[PDB]
Parts: C-alpha cells; structure tokens; sequence
C-alpha cells in the first residue's frame, strides 16, 4: 500500500498548482483521502477531504474560495487544485488516508527567481570553520563535508528566508586544531533547482 | 461506505460460517477506518 | 470549529521513561482522535485511531486512551526511535483540526557553547555584501541569547538565526547567528562583537575581531 504525490514545484503568487496523489493496493473507495499541509518549522494543517465512495467533500473554510478537491476512481487519483497561490500558502503538502500518507512535496509561491548560491569560507584544541551558502532560490540545498566523508562534528542549519526572499543557511564542522594545516576540509553544496554543484575546500 | 455480508443461513457450514467471521471483521474495519 | 489543545508542547525525557501526552478537545469529538509521529524531513507516521486502536505494526509500548473531550498518548518505556514530535487531529466534524504538537527531546546535564565568530571574506565583500557570524556550538538547554556589538553598540533587526535539530550523539543543540551589512556600513567600524548568554556560562561570553 502507498501513496505517492506528484506536481509540487514553484509557482508566483495569484498562480495555479494541482497536486495529485496515487493510491495502489487497496479498493479506491475504502478510505475517505485528505489533504495536509505543513510550513516550514511549524505544525500540521487540514486542508480539505473527498470520499471516493460518493464525492462527499469538506473544505478548511480558509481554502473553500481558492482550492478544490477532485479524485477520479478510474485513475485510483486523488487531486488538488490550487488556485490563487499565495506566498503565506508555502508548504510541503500531504496527502493522507487511513494509515497511509504520501511523501509530500513542497509548494513554494514566491516572486523571487530561481538562483544557485553564493559560497563563502567561514575560515578558522578545537577549531570551528565552515561554508555560508548565500542567496539561493527556492528550496532546498544539500551540504556534504569532503564529497561525503566528513560526518563527524558537521552541523548544516536550516536556511533563513530573507528579507530580499532569497534563502541562507551555514553549515559548521569542529576539527581538531593541529590538524588545520594538514587534513584537507571541502564543503560540497548541491542545488538541483538551478543545476548547480559548488566545491569550496575551507583554508585558515 | 462499505457494503455489509449476510449472515449464513441455519445450514451454513464451517467454511461458509469462517468465510462470514473475515467479511464481518473486513466490513466493520472499513466501517471504524473510513474518516481517517 | 473543534480546536485540539495539546500539553506539554515540549518533554525533556530520558530511554526507559514512561512518558503521557495530553490531548482535549474545545467539543465532543466522541473518539475520533488520531495521534501521530513525525521526525525531522519526514512525513508523519499515523500510531493510533479511533482514540485508542494501534495502527499496523506501531509497538505495544504505545497506548492511547480517551473520550468526549479528554484525551492521552502514552510511551511505557521510551526506546531511542520515539524521541519526536507528536500529534493529535480530530475527526469529528471539519475543520479535522491538529494539536500544536508536543515536541518530545533527549534530556542530558546542562552544556556550555564553545562560541565562534567569523569575519566575512574577502570574496563576499568583493560583491558588495558583509556577513559576520557567530556559531554557539553543542550546548544543552536549546534556551541561549546572542547579542551582536558594533563598535560596543548593541545591534538590532541585522541579525538572523537559526538552531539544529538536538544531536544524535551528544543530544546537544548548536546555534548560527549572521549579521548582514552593506560593505560600507562594514568598513565604517573595527570591533565586531557576538554575546552569548547560556545556562552552563556563569558571566556571558564574547567572541570578537578587529576588522583586518
């Protein structure tokens, strides 16, 4: 049994998504099917619900003007339409029915246009050093230390939007301090909505 | 909202009886596992 | 609309630890209470339905009870796995309304910061941008204030922050504050100054440089 999202993405403010949501395993009209949703570093949010027994649907009134629940059983396809997208609707959305939840995929509304970060040496018994991935666009990066090697000490923060709507975040590792000038430490900074790959080895 | 068995007739046998028991226990979890 | 109150909103436990989360209801919901599970980047995991009913393969160390408004979730013996954020959702009539959450963490002795602070570099300042920042590394409670000084003046609305996820290892928290300044409003000052004030410290501690 899965569920399995599709159609997330960015899209400007007053745009148009649709989401849609698989189900497999089980007989489609089971299960009532519910759409949540979820801000970056806040909490679970209902969105709406559609029985696929009979099209019975409830709406969180905050969304009813804007968005409309859809499913076609013959497609075993659960759908939300997102209209009049706003920057304050930014969210990983789910879907979920009974036990099962999709992987969510995050909607970002913006203005800002896609961008690769800037990266910037944080140059150092302990030393600190680390990158600062500066000015992407939208979500998400990944940061590695020593195209994957370094684990240990390595703390990546969450991204800060700014107020030019463009994302920050630093990612530190603490080493031991006579090893600076003789261990080689790289920060590998992979962006996939602009296609880009930064390597940045971090000298004292 | 899910359809409900019959129960067997006075004749049933141990199988049909059984068979009944798993469509009455599917039935009533569709039942409680809806809304969800 | 039914509104899910939920308490405490954050448990500092240890492994073994029985541990009670508490859900009520503003109305009836008679049992249509879900809990569920999340961790950090991943989607929830639904534990419990109809109030009390395990879902498939959520272990027995989980139980939940309740009815009308009046609703817990409890861990017998918390093993290293549960340590999480937990939610409640009604079912009863819509909005399906959420509790805020009970973010559930590793309790371990008070930890001081080892605080750094970084000068921007010379390639950033080459785009007419400065950011300095101020790392609080592996501290315990997460509670921690940073004050930034320029020139020995206190700065406000420059500054932004942000705060990792408890360690795996050490269960400690680390913190990253970034001070942003034109390049020029940056070369108009020497002293950069980040403050760190923390349970583990007994007077708080500063880190600076003088720039070049």
């Amino acid at each position: 049994v899965q569920l399995l999202e599709s159609g997330g993405g960015l899209v400007q403010p007053g745009g148009s998504l649709r989401l849609s949501c698989a189900a497999s395993g089980y007989t489609f009209t089971n299960y009532w099917m519910h759409w949540v949703r979820q801000a970056p570093g806040k909490g679970l949010e209902w969105v709406s619900n559609i029985d696929p027994s009979n099209g019975g649907t409830n709406y969180n009134e905050k969304f009813k003007s804007r968005f409309t629940i859809s499913r076609d059983n013959s497609k075993n396809t659960l759908y939300l339409q997102m209209n009049s997208l706003r920057a304050e609707d930014t969210a990983v959305y789910y879907c979920a029915s009974f036990a099962y939840w999709g992987q969510g995929t995050l909607v970002t509304v913006s203005s800002a246009s896609t961008k690769g970060p800037s990266v910037f040496p944080l140059a150092p018994g302990t030393a600190a050093l680390g990158c600062l991935v500066k000015d992407y666009f939208p979500e998400p990066v990944t940061v590695s230390w020593n195209s994957g090697a370094l684990t240990s000490g390595v703390h990546t923060f969450p991204a800060v939007l700014q107020s030019s709507g463009l994302y920050s975040l630093s990612s530190v590792v603490t080493v031991p301090s006579s090893s600076l000038g003789t261990q080689t430490y790289i920060c590998n900074v992979n962006h996939k909505p602009s296609n880009t790959k930064v390597d940045k080895k971090v000298e004292p | 909202y899910p359809i409900k068995p019959e129960a067997p007739g006075e004749d049933a046998s141990p199988e049909e009886l059984n068979r009944y028991y798993a469509s009455l226990r599917h039935y009533l979890n569709l039942v409680t596992r809806q809304r969800y | 609309d039914i509104q899910m109150t939920q308490s405490p909103s954050s448990l500092s436990a240890s492994v073994g630890d029985r541990v009670t989360i508490t859900c009520r209801a503003s109305g009836n919901i008679h049992n249509y209470l879900a809990w569920y599970q999340q961790k950090p980047g991943k989607a929830p995991k639904f534990l419990i339905y109809n109030a009390e009913t395990l879902s498939d393969g959520v272990p027995s160390r989980f139980r939940g009870s309740g009815s009308g408004t009046d609703f817990a979730l409890s861990i017998s013996s918390l093993q290293p796995e549960d340590f999480a954020t937990y939610y409640c959702q009604h079912f009863m009539y819509p909005p399906f309304t959420f509790g805020q959450g009970t973010k559930l963490e590793i309790k371990r002795t008070v930890a001081a910061p080892s605080v750094f602070i970084f000068p921007p570099s010379d390639e950033q300042l080459k785009s007419g941008t400065a950011s300095v920042v101020c790392l609080l590394n592996n501290f315990y409670p997460r509670e921690a204030k940073v004050q930034w000084k320029v020139d020995n003046a206190l700065q406000s609305g420059n500054s932004q922050e942000s705060v990792t996820e408890q360690d795996s290892k050490d269960s400690t928290y680390s913190l990253s504050s970034t001070l942003t300044l034109s390049k020029a409003d940056y070369e108009k000052h020497k002293v950069y100054a980040c403050e760190v004030t923390h349970q583990g410290l007994s007077s708080p501690v500063t880190k600076s440089f003088n720039r070049g």
